[PDB]
């Protein structure tokens, strides 16, 4: 449960100076199309030794390396993968849970939780598109639970990395001065609504319940005043949530 | 360009989503907001006095915080009070010693509101009123650990441990909250066009504009933004600006008192403005610098215009014209271009048309018997006898005048609302609260929860009563009394529970009227001029009876003139109706 800064540093430098042989990113249009085709062919699942698994493992390794609130590795990790490609791949109509998890983790550990301020994050619509996709995934989970049939992988994605990224974005010192919050009130409101519905389900575990409660509390705290008001129908349960949190 | 020093008074301009200066609402309200529509850097707002802040160094509040916590053991309490007093004295000594030291990036500084004399602080145990996710910032008279605010560069050119230069954007981070101040776009419902300021992560930057320098802030030298009185030696009279017959006019008011120095009125207060290259820079006036005169109440500036003497002195609404410009020729020798010392004889000269100010005995209000307003024209030549002496003014007078002006503004708004035939419940509550504060101010008694309707004042404050009379606050009270009836409210219907808050409002108004005429002949006569309307409300539970009785019994002449068979008959009828000993 500890991070070795030196190991992360050497891994990052070795990966960068090794070349395209070790690190492969489908950032090109043709490469993006090939990734889309292989992902569509992998609708049933991801093979153990398929190139998609290798790409997911590489993205996870880069995200883990960038972890630890450092500056040496995080800048290089962000440079390797820009936000535009993450939005293009994650926001595509057709996608898979593993790739979404990997990219969301990469964004959380290399963009949201950066040790050094970066202007390109909190002054763009990339993360707001990401948040609308998060709301869509939450709605998908709710609809699936409506029919009593749901995919565990999607639930895990919505519960583990989605909530962590939402909390990090709305709990970082550098995000307190977001300039596009006022123009993007609806989306955040939607997020809150989605979270509320996710908390309304009974199957949520105690640890998951606590994590969702913390995320809702952070969203409400950031949503106190932004030239916005809580809808009364939505506020009906937010009042109970606040009462429970105060207790 | 110059470096920033401790004690300098500078203006903060918000940069980001909303651009504007930091201002404070009216009354004793501690809320801080930003009004982009009020003005900008090119065109500062008219009420610029509310956008001035003074920089102060670190202040220790450990003993004060401990004493406050303990209060919220008599010997222990006394020891804590003594420790707090010693800490305050030590902090004052440190501020005096460290005065004038350069400000370095990354240091801790505090902002003090000169107009309100309250330190800005960020409360870490409560959220903002509007933006719940944000954090509240408020002005505190004594301050606390929240006053501490680290200053950091906004650009990459500067770094920690570097001098701060004027006209540069900086970030203020509270020591406790640790969140840059943000000018939230959330508009204030109470006041349209006002944006609340809170503490939350953002990219807003506060530009620093220098207005008054620690070296030039010496009280011994006249400085821009300071209010004084101009006195004429030969005439032994004071210059003033007043609305004679609906139009503002400037005149040398005559006094029948045996002591000219005691003939001081709030409306006769004048402020000195210095002209500099930067419109927001006042500095300290030099003997070779242009000067302007401003009215502390009406806001108009002194000027000279073609006299229907060739030019007569009048008041203009804006100082954006060379007419308002004036120069002070010293009567005696001066130390080259040294700063003008306070309370020094000077001669006013109008440089716009190259004419010299003078005084004449021709009244401006000849229409009224025994005129008091006197004309002040200009002469092409210079006269040594036309010398005006400067007199200092205590801060208490400025605070009282500002409070009176704000209260008069809200009372005029309330009168307008009442005349419209519809007043909101929130507006009625605000009016009632304002009348409550006015009652407390007239009574000069601390607000300790005692029934203000029965408030008791041992010694009336003559200055406060004169301020109320001259500022037309009593006229506003009379208008409030007369507006609902003129309808909105009826005297016979006051018994109904619906108009109970209106009844309490009339109650507070009558208390105000009674408390402003305690052993003061001028106020007594001013109120008695409305004897007819006061008697029109006789009998009803409004306590017009007690006010009328006190006012008329205090003065023999008023009782002789006003009381007649009709008043006695009304009193007999009402006592028969009620049969009460009162
Ligand atoms: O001593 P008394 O009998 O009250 O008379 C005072 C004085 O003689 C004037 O009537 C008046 O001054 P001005 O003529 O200059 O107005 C002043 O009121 P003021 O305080 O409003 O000036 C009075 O208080």
């Amino acid at each position: 449960g500890k991070y070795v800064k030196k190991c992360q540093d050497m891994i990052m430098t070795e990966l960068t100076n090794a070349g395209d042989d070790v690190v492969v990113f489908y950032n090109d249009k043709a490469s993006l199309a090939h990734l889309l085709d292989m992902m569509k062919a992998a609708r049933d699942g991801v093979e153990d030794h398929s190139p998609l698994m290798y790409h997911i493992s590489l993205v996870d390794l880069l995200a883990a390396c960038a972890e630890g609130k450092n500056v040496y590795t995080e800048i290089k990790c962000t440079s390797l993968l820009p936000l535009e490609d993450v939005v293009s791949v994650v926001t595509h109509e057709d996608c898979i849970t593993e790739v979404k998890m990997a990219y969301v983790n990469f964004v959380n550990h290399c963009y949201v939780d950066t040790e050094v301020e970066m202007k390109e994050i909190y002054t763009s619509n990339h993360i707001w598109t990401l948040f609308e996709n998060f709301t869509l995934d939450m709605a998908r989970v709710c609809s699936k639970r409506e029919k009593r049939v749901a995919d565990p992988t999607l639930e895990k994605y919505v519960l583990s990395v989605v909530l962590d990224t939402i909390n990090a974005f709305f709990s970082s010192p550098f995000s307190e001065n977001s300039t596009s919050l006022q123009t993007h009130q609806t989306i955040v409101v939607q997020l809150l609504q989605s979270t509320t519905r996710l908390l309304e389900c009974p199957w949520l575990q105690q640890q998951h319940k606590g994590s969702v409660e913390a995320c809702i509390r952070t969203l409400a705290m950031v949503a106190k005043g932004r030239a916005i008001l809580l809808p009364m129908d939505l506020d009906a349960h937010i009042s109970s949530m606040l009462s429970s949190g105060a207790s | 360009s110059s470096f920033l020093h401790i004690g300098d008074i500078v203006s903060l301009y918000a940069e980001g989503s909303v651009n504007g200066f930091i201002s404070t609402l009216g009354l004793v309200d501690d809320r801080c907001v930003v009004e982009p529509a009020a003005g900008d850097l090119d065109n500062p707002p008219k009420k610029f006095r509310d956008c001035l802040f003074k920089v102060c160094p670190m202040n220790r509040y450990s003993a004060q915080k401990q004493y406050w916590k303990a209060k919220q053991d008599v010997v222990l309490l006394q020891k804590l009070q003594h420790a707090a007093q010693m800490e305050q004295k030590q902090n004052d000594t440190e501020n005096k010693k460290v005065h004038g030291d350069v400000v370095k990036y990354g240091s801790v500084i505090q902002l003090l509101h000169m107009k309100s004399n309250k330190y800005l602080t960020v409360n870490k145990r409560l959220p903002a009123l509007l933006e719940k996710n944000a954090m509240r910032v408020t002005l505190d008279a004594t301050g606390n650990e929240g006053s501490w605010l680290f200053i950091q560069p906004f650009w990459k050119l500067r770094s920690n441990g570097d001098n701060v230069v004027v006209g540069d954007k900086v970030i203020l981070n509270p020591v406790n909250a640790g969140q840059p101040l943000h000018a939230s776009n959330y508009e204030l419902s109470d006041n349209a066009g006002c944006k609340e300021v809170n503490s939350v992560n953002c990219n807003t930057s506060w530009k620093i504009n220098l207005f008054m320098q620690f070296r030039d802030h010496l009280e011994e030298v006249l400085k821009g933004g300071d209010v004084v009185r101009l006195f004429h030696a030969e005439q032994e009279k004071f210059l003033t600006c007043d609305e004679y017959k609906g139009k503002l006019q400037v005149f040398l008011r005559t006094t029948l008192r045996q002591s000219a120095t005691s003939a001081t009125s709030s409306n006769a207060l004048w402020e000195v403005e210095v002209v500099h290259h930067d419109p927001c820079r006042g500095g300290a006036g030099h003997w070779n610098g242009l000067y302007r005169f401003k009215h502390l109440a009406t806001g108009n500036y002194l000027a000279a215009e073609e006299n229907p003497i060739k030019y007569c002195l009048v008041a203009v609404p804006h100082g954006n014209d060379i007419a308002s410009l004036f120069e002070l020729d010293p009567t005696t020798l001066q130390k080259t271009d040294s700063f003008v010392p306070r309370n020094s004889y000077v001669r006013l000269r109008h440089l716009c048309t190259n004419t010299w100010i003078q005084s004449t005995n021709v009244p401006i209000d000849i229409e009224e018997e025994r005129p008091i307003r006197l004309m002040l024209g200009t002469c092409p030549t210079k006269e040594d006898k036309e010398a005006f002496a400067i007199v200092s003014v205590p801060v208490s007078e400025i605070r009282d005048l500002d409070f009176a002006n704000d209260a008069s503004s809200m009372l005029a708004s309330a009168v307008e609302k009442l005349n419209e035939g519809f007043i909101s419940q929130n507006d009625r509550r605000f009016v009632i609260q304002l009348l409550e504060d006015l009652v407390f101010f007239v009574s000069d008694v601390p607000n300790n929860g005692q029934n203000v309707l029965d408030i008791m004042v041992t010694k009336p404050n003559r200055e406060r009563q004169k301020l109320m009379r001259e500022q037309n606050i009593l006229k506003q009270v009379f208008g409030i009394l007369k507006a609902p009836f003129r309808p909105l409210v009826r005297l016979e219907e006051l018994s109904d529970q619906k108009n109970a808050p209106y009844q309490h409002m009339f109650r507070l108004c009558y208390r105000v009227l009674r408390h402003s005429q305690e052993d003061y002949r001028k106020n007594q006569e001013h109120i008695a001029k409305q004897f007819g309307m006061m008697q029109s409300q006789i009998g009803y539970d409004i306590l017009a009876e007690d006010t009328i009785t006190a006012l008329l019994h205090n003065n023999r002449k008023l009782l002789e003139k006003h009381i007649t068979k009709t008043e006695v008959e009304t009193f007999v009828s009402l006592v028969r109706k009620n049969r009460e000993p009162r």
